[PDB]
């Protein structure tokens, strides 16, 4: 159950 | 314990909010709200860098006085406060404003009663009498429900779903009898289980949909004379169907949310074939809402304390092995701000991507994912 999507973090883009 | 894992995951979420959101506001209400809906009006403040938006909320308290609430929210052109409190008998299951007159709000109660309020006919602060004084009492149900939908094309037409297995239809412009009472124009008896939700079609005034614990989606036409047989019966899901919503841009598209942990997509031109199925692990879906600004965008909430935002246009897209680790490409964003089940959410109709979500632990959050996630 993710807290957020890692791909949606500003620094992962 | 689950509470230890929740508090820890909340702190991880909280620290990462500057990297996920362009806007995030958190407010603890006196009581939890089971309902959330933005009012359509925006009050621009002279010389200030913010505008004032409003929300319909409710309370859920079992010992104390319940209220229907109008909350104000300062949003960029950060305070959240209660403007209006109106006595309500029992918790506000759902509260929705009339599309032809945003001063008129219908409420579902934890009883057979469906109430109609004109908030401008009430003071901002309620009388200490403890008396619930709705402008109308709508009769027709034997039991409580949550499902509530106003007809956006036919002034005063309201649908309600109940635990009594029926759908009631009222015309609130009809002459009231006895004590501000309006009897149901029609009662739709197609389901053989608790009706969870109702929704009018957004272009055809005579068409509506309904979903129930019988695992069916029913399509109804009010122009038909038999109120016990729907136009179509769709074997929509493998478990209870909790919600449905019609796409505001396409007159053929609708979505259903279910206890089978999926959101299904439907086309009225081909109901024998499910268009798509959005799947999310151990999450019984209770609310589905289409974006009022973008045709391909919809959001869902269930029991897993998360809010999922989906993008239809990204279905069947090529993903990098790194991206593919977060899930299917149609899963645009996950909001993990809540520490309890989300009871309701609403898209801001004036400011794109802004959402208000409310949870069982009394939290209300006003948030907007980073511009970057969708562009």
């Amino acid at each position: 159950n993710p807290i957020f999507l890692n791909r949606t973090l500003s620094y992962m883009k | 314990v689950e509470e230890r894992v929740i508090n820890e995951e909340y702190k991880i979420w909280k620290k990462n909010t500057p990297f996920l959101y362009d806007l995030v506001m958190t407010h603890a209400l006196e009581w939890p709200s089971l309902t959330a809906q933005w009012l359509p009006d925006v009050t621009k403040q002279d010389g200030k860098d913010y505008s004032v938006h409003r929300l319909i909320l409710g309370t859920h308290t079992s010992d104390e006085q319940n209220h229907l609430l109008i909350a104000s929210v300062q949003l960029p052109s950060g305070k959240i406060e209660i403007e209006i409190k109106i006595n309500h008998e029992g918790e506000v299951n759902r509260a929705r404003y009339m599309p032809q007159n945003a001063c008129v709000i219908a409420t579902k109660t934890p009883s057979s009663d469906v109430l109609v309020f004109d908030y401008t006919k009430h003071p901002s602060k309620p009388e200490p009498s403890g008396e619930c004084q709705p402008d109308l009492r709508l009769r027709g149900h034997q039991k409580e429900g949550y499902g509530l939908s106003w007809n956006p094309n036919l002034n005063g037409y309201l649908l309600s779903a109940s635990d009594d297995h029926t759908i009631c239809l009222w015309d609130i412009n009809a002459t009231p009898k006895e004590h501000r009472v309006i009897d149901a124009k029609n009662i739709f008896t197609g389901h053989t289980a608790v009706v969870e939700d109702v929704a009018w079609h957004l272009l055809h005034e005579s068409l509506f949909g309904s979903v129930a614990d019988d695992q069916k989606l029913m399509i109804w036409d009010t122009r038909n004379n038999n109120t016990s047989k729907p136009s179509h019966t769709v074997d929509a899901h493998t478990a209870e169907v909790n919600c449905l919503s019609f796409n505001p841009y396409s007159e053929f598209i609708l979505a259903t949310g279910s206890a089978d942990k999926t959101v299904a997509l439907w086309d009225l031109r081909n109901l024998k074939l499910k268009l798509h199925s959005f799947e999310s692990h151990k999450d019984e879906i209770f609310q589905v809402q289409w974006s009022p600004h973008n045709e391909t965008i919809l959001a869902s909430s269930g029991t897993d304390r998360r809010l999922h935002v989906w993008d239809l246009s990204k279905i069947g897209e090529e993903q990098s092995t790194e991206d593919a680790e977060d899930g299917p490409p149609e899963l645009l964003f996950i909001h993990g701000g809540h520490t309890a089940k989300i009871s309701d959410f609403s898209w801001n109709p004036n400011e794109p991507w802004i959402i208000c979500s409310v949870s069982e632990d009394n939290i209300m959050q006003v948030w907007q994912m980073a511009e970057n996630v969708y562009n």
